[PDB]
């Protein structure tokens, strides 16, 4: 499953400079076609692997680390994922966190780039509970 | 350190030092000590929009400890609240 290595894969999609906006709307914010140009075709131990490294290439990415705190940016140089607005929260999920679109339970790719998107805690709850 | 139970029990400097613990938490591999850095600057600043204040910034501030410092300050005086302690 997402614990079992694997390569990304993916195109990803151009972004703007408001990438996260709507990460807690519908299915969130697409992988940026930039990012995924520095992760396609490379292996990871683990899903939670694929997302330190996401993190930090967009914390390396100039036109998307602009778009974030300094404090932030820490956060990501080193894997994590950036802390949301107070309103976006759900109890102790307080960082932005990746989806599925596909569920890995059917066919759904793990790694591909194109079935993972950014969504707020409060946006992925209820995407998962039919929201 | 040692985390305060007040604004009026921080003088400015050490209200500083408590934020660059948290900027040392950020870049820990977790969050759990991070988390509860949070929870004490959001119970003490009293601040409607707790640790955005830390990761979200106005631009019409400085996004640095000192900008922080600044805001905290004149939020609490505009809503009649106890400022840091003056020594
Ligand atoms: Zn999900």
């Amino acid at each position: 499953k997402r614990n079992k290595p694997g390569k990304a894969t993916g195109k990803g999609k151009p972004v703007n400079n408001k990438w996260l906006n709507n990460a807690g709307k519908d299915l969130g914010s697409p992988v940026p076609d930039r990012i995924a140009n520095k992760l396609r075709d490379k292996e990871f131990k683990s899903f939670d692997d694929f997302r330190k490294k996401f993190w930090e290439e967009v914390s390396k990415d100039p036109e998307l680390s602009k778009q974030f705190s300094r404090n932030n940016n820490d956060r990501m140089k080193v894997g994590k994922a950036p802390k949301t607005r107070t309103q976006d929260v759900s109890g102790k999920r307080t960082s932005f966190e990746l989806h599925h679109e596909k569920p890995i339970s059917q066919n759904g790719g793990v790694y591909d780039m194109d079935n993972i998107s950014v969504v707020t805690p409060k946006r992925h709850i209820d995407i998962h509970r039919g929201k | 350190m040692e985390l305060k139970n007040s604004i009026s029990d921080y003088t400015e400097a050490e209200f500083v030092q408590l934020l660059k613990e948290i900027e040392k938490e950020n870049v820990a591999a977790t969050d759990d000590v991070l988390d509860v850095l949070l929870e004490h600057f959001v119970k003490i600043t009293e601040h409607p929009d707790g640790t955005d204040l830390i990761y979200y910034p106005s631009d019409n501030r400085d996004d640095s400890p000192e900008g922080i410092v600044k805001e905290i300050k004149e939020w609490r005086a505009a809503n009649g609240k106890p400022g840091f302690k003056q020594g």
